[PDB]
């Protein structure tokens, strides 16, 4: 709810 | 009784060229909030936080003088929470949104350019000031 | 009875191998895009771009659903490119645009044109998407 | 001692008027090798090898009697390699390379020439020939 | 044909404007890389943090290197304000920026000259050493026409 997301390549 | 603070924010980013062995870091990469001209913002910006990926070590980093810029290595994109704090305690702080850019698009890349950049225009807007911010914001 | 009006850019990039590859007889590497002129994210209001290649590729009709907007491959000949342009509101028709793939020159090869996306009339949804 | 035999090279090609919708091919086109008088080659002559390009199925294409041509359909110009073998196998083989030509000029066009043509000459030079070659060259 | 140009106040005050303060940020410092026998070239330079035209109101920029050098005294009168040398160890520059305004005093700057990699940044991509500082130049109760170069 109050955590967002971390993303990598490809 | 109404005065308008043009700015810039976002990051630029550079590949490592490498996968780096011990954090498996990629890229370096700097998150920024800049007046829009040549100007000091620090007369009337008491600080500014910049909110960082769970992933880092002290994660929350707060800027209380300029530049306000803050210099990391990372392996991935996320978004960045950014809050610009003022001199008046009464006036309330301003919160930005941005997600960080690391990864360069195949066409930059063919383009032969050398880091990323992810940059955007906003106005901080002052409606009825206290006497004292309008002095710090007209000097 | 408004008009906005979003500025783009589109076209290809390509670099030589400076000789046929044996496998597949491919000569260039080569990018097809859309962006925005000036940066946006607009994935706001896009809600995906198909870039449709020459029948001689596998899966001729790509599609990117997030920014960049663009699609790497090789190849050895110039063909037309169709590029359809999705919007967030499917009460907004979708935009079409064709570009010919450029490999041989007229460093890199470079064939960029700016255009604009006009949204007449938008629906109210969209009017907000395309003011963020 | 020396016999000369003129030839001609190349290829014609015809526009189809749009995109074939299968396989988006553009163009039909017919690559040659041909004597430039009205004679028969295959006396003398083994084969002829076009290698097509590796986007063609079984891009090396033998032909081993007249006429000598390979007609195709495709949407891009590519080198043709042309590889003539001769009956005699002590004189060593003529190897000779073509742009396959799909697009007209402009020059052409304005010209109003029909059909795109792409022709060079060379000439078979056998100096000294075996006794075998001369008899075929013959 | 006919038209005007611009209509300036007469009878104004051209001393200094007693109660305001006018802050320009800017960048100085140096990229260096490694190849007679010099080991490293190197450039110095100064530049405004949000690109401007300093020249308006910038006359000079004097790069003081070490005496090893001829000539050690570099001026630079308009952009980019840099200078690029050849030479093999570190030390300080003295950088001074003079004004279009000749009542007001210099600006003098340090810069310790860096020319040799840290080992963080070796592992890297990074063929280039940069060290780079921010600072503010401070023009407290300008003259007015320091006011007007400076706006």
């Amino acid at each position: 709810t109050k955590a967002a997301r971390k993303s990598a390549p490809a | 009784v109404t005065i308008v603070k043009p700015i810039v924010y976002g990051n630029v980013a550079r590949y490592f060229g490498k996968k780096r062995e011990e954090d498996g870091h990629t890229h370096q990469w700097t998150v920024y909030v800049k007046p829009y001209r040549n100007e000091d913002m620090s007369a009337y910006v008491k600080k500014i936080q910049f909110k960082l990926h769970e992933s880092y070590g002290n994660p929350l980093r707060v800027v209380t003088k300029p530049p306000y810029e803050i210099t990391e290595t990372g392996w991935g994109e996320f978004e960045i929470i950014i809050k610009i704090f003022f001199i008046d305690p009464n006036e309330r702080p301003v919160t930005l949104y941005h997600l960080l850019k690391l990864f360069q698009s195949d066409t930059n890349a063919m383009l032969g350019k050398k880091t990323v950049v992810s940059e955007f225009y906003d106005e901080m807007i002052f409606q009825d000031p206290t006497a004292m911010m309008q002095q710090l914001l007209t000097t």
